[PDB]
């Protein structure tokens, strides 16, 4: 039928005059180009066939050719940059935009999808399906009272071309396409689809993956306490960019901080610093850190909930990357922590698990590390308990990996680890 | 994560 044609067929059939030969000839395109094993993409596009395909996008009384020149035409765009571009130098970005309001459901779709491929390439072409002015078309499918009468696959896949057109940075998206998408992406935030819940968690976190401004976009449409719900979801699809989105947030200022905390998000902490994903882990401790970066009551909330033993376990015992967050999210406790915070962490046994740490060939977590026992002597000293500490250290045989950072490369470790020596161990 | 791009291998 139209199964396994050459291109050369294709080519013939496209270029009669024959708008049924075409639409055999395009189906025939859209076969080849939609099998898994390197689908034939570059020898369409050097056939001069994306023209042909864009034109037929407008084949309104012919709504079987607009649906396969849809498809052929997502799959090009599915590939490399220069290939999306080529679909893009066609014109299909206007074509497909058109083709949003097509009374065929599956069409309306395919349009949807080949958009969401045009914008995923990245900013520029993000930014310009955005001038085309997809976004009210893309928009307008979603303008239903309940979300649960659309089709699963159709609101999946507007889910994830509306997210698409969030991703990407240098420059982040326009802010009022920001503003305008926002009500929608907090619509499907709250959908009961877990694919729907994934894409639309993915696109805050994108959204929220910037400067404090677009952080604060995001945290002032009310979506925190869902995201904090989403954070403790048993699907990884989903904690996976709740968390990415949570730890976004508080990289933001204190109050925005605030939200993350008062919505409940530290209890969901116990879960996920000891998620068996790594990545869950890692990203969980990057959170903390930038939390006990916070002000001295968000530390207190901190240990409140429990969450100083499991910054121990995380230091003690985790894929390295993840100690190294863990480092850091107890340089920035012992930093900004009160003495009794600060002591609290010694009691909790955070001395012997560092100390194992400063033998890590890292220079970076070295200096993290040699900062926070800087910090931790200095609350030591407020209580004139500086020796204890000293011993602490002692016993566990971290003076002896102090003493031996002094031969260390990097001229700040060399120096901070020779001032500790000199100030404690005297 | 997760996927920039997504080809359509049928339906």
């Amino acid at each position: 039928g139209t199964v396994n044609w050459s291109v050369e067929d294709i080519v013939k059939g496209i270029n009669s005059n024959n708008l049924e030969s075409q639409l055999q000839a395009t189906q025939a395109a859209r076969k080849l180009l939609s099998r898994e094993k390197q689908p034939p993409i570059d020898n369409i596009i050097r056939a001069g066939l994306i023209p042909k395909f864009v034109s037929f996008l407008g084949k309104t009384d012919c709504s079987p050719i607009q649906f396969e020149s849809a498809w052929a035409l997502t799959n090009i765009a599915s590939g490399t940059s220069e290939q999306t571009k080529a679909v893009v130098d066609g014109g299909a970005i206007p074509a497909f935009i058109s083709l949003l309001a097509s009374p065929h459901a599956h069409i309306s779709e395919q349009a949807v999808w080949a958009l969401g491929n045009i914008a995923g390439d990245g900013s520029a072409f993000r930014d310009l399906v955005i001038k085309h002015g997809a976004i009210d078309p893309l928009l307008a499918l979603l303008a239903v009272p309940d979300l649960s009468t659309l089709a699963c696959g159709y609101l999946r896949n507007l889910t994830w071309t509306l997210s698409n057109l969030c991703r990407n940075k240098n420059p982040a998206p326009p802010l009022d396409a920001v503003e305008q998408i926002l009500p929608t992406l907090v619509r499907l935030l709250h959908h009961n689809d877990p694919e729907v819940l994934a894409d639309s968690c993915w696109a805050i976190s994108y959204l929220t993956d910037g400067p404090n401004e677009r952080i604060e976009m995001v945290v002032k449409k009310g979506v925190v306490p869902q995201l904090v719900k989403l954070l403790g979801a048993t699907e990884l699809p989903i904690v996976t960019p709740a968390l990415r989105a949570i730890g976004n947030i508080v990289t933001g200022t204190d109050e925005q901080t605030q939200k993350v905390i008062d919505a409940g998000a530290l209890a969901v902490f116990p879960s996920l610093l000891t998620n068996p994903k790594t990545n869950i882990q890692k990203e969980a401790t990057w959170t903390m850190s930038n939390i006990t970066a916070g002000r001295q009551d968000q530390i207190q909330q901190v240990v409140n909930h429990g969450l100083v033993p499991f910054l121990v376990g995380v230091l003690s015992k985790a894929d390295f990357k993840t100690q190294k967050e863990a480092a850091w999210a107890i340089t920035n406790y012992t930093s900004g922590g009160t003495v009794e915070q600060i002591v609290y962490l010694v009691h909790c046994g955070i001395i012997e698990p560092l100390m194992n740490l400063l033998s890590a060939k890292d220079t970076k977590i070295i200096q993290v590390i040699l900062d926070a026992i800087s910090n931790i002597f200095q609350a030591a000293e407020k209580l004139g308990e500086t020796e204890k500490l000293s011993i602490m250290i002692e016993e566990c045989g971290g003076l002896d990996k102090i003493e031996a950072l002094q031969r260390h490369e990097n001229e700040s470790v060399y120096k901070a680890s020779l001032n500790l020596i000199e100030k404690y161990f005297s | 994560t997760p996927n920039t791009k997504r080809f359509k291998k049928e339906e």
